[PDB]
């Protein structure tokens, strides 16, 4: 890659500068380069990677939704479809890049429970983003891949992490979204969200000093979804 | 309205 | 270019879709392609061009300012300078692209007073953006080019447009900013801004039905600068 | 604080 000549530490440093400058594409490129050095990522580095690529794909998803809505309205000239397909192709390229990094470099048998859960959650997420724009035979493969990644992350989190852990909570939130929005399973979405919230409250004493703000934020977002869904 | 997923922080 | 096979009208249509999707890079590319068809741009099309490229360069300027501030603070490792230079190079590339379009395609002897003023204002602006990041021999050339473009736009606007015209007002605003921020001439900035505001108020009756909101907005921004500068 | 230049509209 184009980051091959740069020291790992310089790449991390530049990802942080890019974050500060809100240059999320640059940030994602710097972190891709850091990952490709083939060393494990710390918590702080996983956050950089996550933030960078979520910003990039988030912008593409929001654009895609705008174009898709215009397209659907005009089916009640080829230009709307063509531009939607262009944005879609770019979005898929970004998801494929992330899934490639996860598969080539980041997902392992060893390491932290946290790290393993986090990367499998990320795999679930970027398959879900592919599923939002998918149509045919490709789609059922994609949905199955998301569920599989999420379900494995869930099994590990439930055995190895407290119920208030932010990765555990964030994973459960995103899986419930999957169930509701992608898998068309509102009952499973609701049950997971409810169970996740109630078990965190029941073991509220497990909140960590260094992450309790994150935990409580996700608990509120679980409650917001539950209110929207019932 | 869309379901809310995990946001970006820190 | 990559837009060469696409119909002009499809390019305009896609610029509008890109604007709606907040995909300003795509928007700028579509409008560059439309310009390269070599026909004049309407008012609506000039706005598309303006909005697209200002969004692109605006994001680069804001990033550059962030990095430059970090850099200056750390001069009280090469990575901050290197990344600043990278963003700077990209910004300069965008300005060169715009100035190239203006020179190759858009600025003419003929056409609307409006159109001629608007393109010379745009030339002044993108030279000013180059001047913000320039240093040496290159800089004085750049500042002279901005002043020259602005001053010619001013001469035409004063002879051919009412004092409330939004292009005339927008040009005068941006030239006053040039005087204050680039040319280090606060007295000339203030006098231009004051004169522009007072003459618009004196001939307030010239407000146009289709643009009076724009005119009054720029008048307020002139007043905001005057308050900041005195 | 920076001087304000012409903004984007429409
Ligand atoms: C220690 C560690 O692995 N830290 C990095 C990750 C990156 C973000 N995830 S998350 O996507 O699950 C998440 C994001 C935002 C909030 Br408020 C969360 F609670 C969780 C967790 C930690
Ligand atoms: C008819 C015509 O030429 N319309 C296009 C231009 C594009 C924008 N300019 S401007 O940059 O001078 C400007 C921008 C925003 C506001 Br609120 C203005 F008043 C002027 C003017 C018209
Ligand atoms: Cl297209
Ligand atoms: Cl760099
Ligand atoms: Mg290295
Ligand atoms: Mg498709
Ligand atoms: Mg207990
Ligand atoms: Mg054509
Ligand atoms: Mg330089
Ligand atoms: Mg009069």
């Amino acid at each position: 890659g184009a980051m091959g000549s740069m020291e790992r530490a310089s790449l991390i440093q530049k990802a942080k500068l890019a974050e500060q400058a809100e240059r999320y594409e640059d940030m994602a490129a710097f972190m891709k380069g850091a990952v490709e050095k083939g060393e494990e990522l710390s918590c702080e580095e996983r956050n950089l990677l996550s933030v960078a690529y979520k910003n990039v794909v988030g912008g593409q998803r929001a654009a895609w939704r705008v174009l898709s809505s215009i397209e659907q309205k005009s089916n009640e000239g080829p230009e709307v479809r063509e531009y939607r397909e262009k944005v879609e192709t770019e979005l898929q390229g970004v998801c494929d890049t992330v899934l490639g990094l996860l598969d080539s470099h980041l997902i392992k048998e060893a390491g932290d429970a946290e790290s393993r859960v986090f990367y499998l959650k990320m795999k679930g997420d970027y398959y879900r983003y592919l599923a939002e724009v998918a149509t045919g035979d490709d789609k059922k493969r994609i949905i199955d891949s998301a569920r599989s990644a999420y379900q494995e992350a869930m099994d590990i989190s439930k055995k190895e992490m407290p119920p208030t852990n932010p990765i555990r909570l964030g994973l459960a939130l995103n899986f419930s979204v999957f169930h509701y929005e992608i898998a068309n399973s509102p009952e499973e979405a609701i049950s997971l969200a409810k169970t996740t919230f109630d078990e965190a409250m029941a073991d509220l004493h497990t909140l960590s000093e260094d992450s309790y703000k994150d935990s409580t934020l996700i608990m509120q977002l679980l409650r917001d979804n539950l209110t929207l869904w019932t | 309205q869309r379901s809310t997923s995990t946001p970006n922080v820190h």
